[PDB]
């Protein structure tokens, strides 16, 4: 009843963890770096692990280590979104998208943020060369989804603020 | 998902979310809206998250093309009645009976519902029915390892030839009873996961009590009191012989010792000996209520406490006594009781409690009873305690764990475990006592004591030159420039630090405002670096390139910081490889973040409020960098 893609993957799933349906990050690493890596249609080497142990993190409830099913569902969608806004940027196809391109892409992306911010992210998720492979712009998006993503959870009403503790902080800062 | 979601959560239950009161909508369903809905479309209730089809009834033994389900007709109750009744008040007796299908611990559990109104309520809203405002859907409510939800069904239930399948009264008229069992299904999955279901369990998820359960076999001494203590508690206890009809207990008075026997299939109970009970009967199970259960304006209730936790491979999972690199490491509580349980003949001084742990729902548990982790926990007398640590042991493989105690007053410390180390899971402690005891969690309060190293005049004159030979033209280091030095001081333990690692370096460093590291600063740098080079090596015991996951509290302790157990599980599983190892590189970066995210917060928090306030764009922003 799902996107035959989604239930393929699944043999991934049973295959590593059985009715557990949960993967670790280095072996969802695999996974990924397969369906994206093969690919000529798209440069990149691979999903670093640190990149992929973010992944699971911000989608981990459980501070288990483990990413859900369902919850891989939701990350690959939105990671093959930004597969979408990746390629549609990255016209070299050097494997970066140059400097001044990353805002487009961003704000393509659905995050509206301001050139101050970019020149932020820009500036720490680049290279020296100040370009930024996929591996990172993936990365990126992956947060700043999630930090969205919290905050909305700790805004159930409206006003545009929440407010932490030091354990919410933390929680919500160290596995992200 | 993650853990904003939690967190959220976790501020509902505390405003009360999951209490009777308040309970959880099961996916998010609700019960008035889905019928007012279903109500102005003139249409019965359809439920998408429980379809009458195979799934809700089975995968292995009622799987689909499996012939035991093969030609079932879902039929609602209008269309196997004349006139279908939800409940009958009056009741002084049951004829529930199962169908073809359909485990038989229902019985048990749904005839002692219909002996206590208060009781069936809790878990059966009376204001329901196939005359009112009628729509095929039902609502119910279950208790859930420590907190209340909220299920919904729709009316069709299953049939093979016009008979129920399944849980249903003999008369036929009302449905109520068939229609819970189907709710119960539903927040387990399907049917078939009720199969090999006990007694006790829904029992307890039909009412928020505590099972405490006795093989007559080997009774203890001092039972009958027991009876007699917990039917003047109000418990419901139900006992019968092994292989087996389910019987209760009603009563317990001295004469001779004789306790009175009731069956709810009849209209009514009966004596006999205490000694003959010992005798005709294999299994005595008490549950007790919540003190909130029954309104009897003076019952007296059990007094009662809870709490929540859980293991983490890596961290926090350590269990048992037997394994004493781990046991202390296992999240710690604090009983304190006051009030000595009032004089008879005992003996004392005896405050009476139960302790109840039980394990949460695993994402692999298909069925009732199946793969349910071996737990148990200690207790002892008097932050969290050291390796240097009253009953303890049975540590049963069921999934709640339960113990009898009456100890003096004063403090004792509760640590619930898993049988052998490293196993993930989550659990509720309840306790339930005679008068009133007071709990508090037992572990480290969070503190950054992080030694504010400097910089001061001198500073190596080999220092000096080594940056500025290094800074190149600008006199400042980048991540980058910085990334690769210190891969050379590095491979001669380490590879080096990755590169993520060097931009937090900066990130908690920089100040010039720039994602350059000046002389002084990339002097701080090294010698915090030292600093984690040290502490590393001494936890380094073993001398192996590598550390352990169990050894970061030690580790972070040494490098000024305590937390709590939940901080420390979130540190091992983002940091720490499969095998529960951190490399040097994680353990810094680790370390590093850790400094950063304290030092944002009590910048912010000048004052010391205990928390702080953000805005989208802060947050993003410090969030993220």
């Amino acid at each position: 009843n799902e996107s035959e893609e989604e239930r393929q993957f699944r043999k991934l799933f049973v295959q590593l963890a059985g009715d557990d349906m949960e993967v670790s990050a280095t072996e969802l690493m695999n996974i990924l770096n397969k369906v994206v890596t093969r690919h000529p249609d798209l440069k990149t080497d691979g999903f670093g692990i640190d990149t992929c142990r973010s992944m699971v993190a911000v989608m981990d409830s459980d501070t288990t280590g483990k990413l859900g099913f369902e919850e891989f569902k939701y990350l690959w969608n939105n990671i093959k979104k930004w597969q979408g806004i990746y390629k549609r940027f990255d016209t070299d196809r050097s494997g970066t998208i140059g400097s001044n391109e990353l805002p487009g892409a961003f704000e393509a992306a659905g995050f509206h943020l301001n050139q101050h911010i970019y020149s932020m992210i820009i500036r720490r998720y680049s290279d020296e060369t100040g370009n930024m492979d996929f591996d990172n712009f993936i990365s990126c998006l992956v947060r700043l989804d999630a930090m969205f993503r919290a905050f909305r959870s700790l805004d159930k009403n409206g006003t545009g603020q929440i407010q932490v503790n030091i354990q919410e902080w933390l929680q919500l800062t160290m596995y992200s | 998902a993650g853990i904003a979601m939690k967190l959220a959560t976790d501020r509902e239950a505390a405003e009360g979310l999951g209490s009777h009161e308040r309970a959880i909508k099961y996916l998010n369903q609700d019960y008035e809206t889905l019928r007012n809905e279903c109500l102005e479309a003139g249409a019965l209730f359809q439920d998408p998250s429980f379809p009458a089809l195979p799934s809700s009834l089975g995968f292995k033994e009622l799987g689909p093309y499996s012939s035991k389900t093969r030609g079932i007709e879902w039929k609602r109750p209008t269309e196997i009645c004349a006139d279908p009744q939800f409940i009958i008040g009056g009741a002084t007796r049951t004829d529930i009976c199962q169908g073809a299908l359909g485990d038989s611990w229902l019985l048990a559990a749904i005839a002692s519902l219909t002996l206590n109104e208060e009781i069936l309520a809790r878990v059966v809203p009376l204001d329901q029915s196939f005359q009112e405002n009628y729509a095929g859907i039902f609502h119910f409510q279950f208790w859930q390892y420590g907190e209340w939800v909220e299920v919904v069904v729709d009316d069709r239930l299953p049939t093979k030839d016009g008979e129920l399948l399944f849980v249903h009264s003999a008369e036929g008229s009302e449905f109520w009873s068939a229609l819970l069992e189907k709710a119960y299904a539903k927040i387990n999955g399907c049917y078939e996961a009720l199969s090999g279901g006990a007694t006790t369990e829904g029992f307890e998820d039909f009412t928020g009590g505590i099972a405490e359960w006795y093989e007559l076999r080997k009774p203890p001494p001092n039972l009958f009191k027991i009876i007699q203590k917990a039917l003047e508690k109000g418990s419901l206890l139900g006992c019968s012989i092994d292989i087996g009809h389910a019987y209760s207990v009603t009563g317990a008075e001295e004469v001779q010792k004789l306790i009175r026997i009731r069956n709810p299939w009849g209209q009514g109970e009966f004596w006999m000996s205490f000694s003959d009970f010992l005798r005709h009967y294999s299994r005595l199970e008490i549950c007790n209520l919540t003190p909130d259960t029954l309104t009897c304006d003076s019952y007296k209730k059990w007094k009662l406490t809870k709490m929540d936790g859980n293991w983490r491979r890596g961290s926090t999972a350590g269990g048992c006594r037997n394994y004493p690199n781990t046991f202390w490491m296992n999240p710690q509580y604090l009983i304190k009781l006051e009030e000595e349980d009032e004089d008879d003949e005992d003996g004392e001084r005896g405050c009476t409690f139960l302790v109840g742990l039980i394990q949460k729902h695993r994402r692999r548990q298909r069925k009732m009873g199946e793969d349910m982790h071996t737990i148990g926990f200690g207790i002892y007398e008097v932050s969290k305690n050291f390796f240097l640590t009253e009953r303890s042991d049975t540590f049963i493989n069921l999934r709640e764990v339960l113990n009898r105690f009456k100890l003096p007053p004063g403090e004792y410390v509760l640590v619930p475990s898993t049988f052998e180390p490293h196993k993930n899971g989550d659990f509720c402690i309840r306790v339930f006592s005679e008068k009133k005891a007071d709990y508090q969690t037992v572990d480290d309060e969070i503190e950054a004591n992080i030694e504010e190293i400097a910089n001061e005049e001198d500073i190596g004159d080999g220092f000096r030159r080594l940056f500025a030979q290094l800074a190149g033209e600008d006199a400042e280091i980048s991540a980058f420039e910085l990334q690769t030095i210190l891969r050379r001081v590095l491979a001669k333990k380490s590879d080096g630090f990755s590169i993520e690692t060097c931009k937090i370096m900066v990130d908690m460093l920089d100040e010039d405002g720039s994602g350059k590291l000046g002389l002084k600063e990339f002097y701080i740098l090294w010698t915090k670096i030292q600093k984690y080079q040290k502490i590393y090596r001494e936890i380094d015991v073993d001398r192996s390139g590598t550390m352990n996951s169990y050894e970061m509290r030690k580790a972070l302790e040494e490098a000024g910081f305590k937390l709590p157990c939940q901080l420390h599980q979130v540190i091992v599983a983002r940091f720490a490889d499969d095998e529960l190892i951190i490399d040097f590189d994680n353990f810094v970066r680790c370390l590093v973040r850790l400094e950063i995210l304290f030092k944002i917060f009590k910048q912010l928090d000048p004052e010391n409020t205990g928390t702080i306030q953000l805005d989208l764009i802060s947050w993003l922003s410090f969030s993220v960098l």
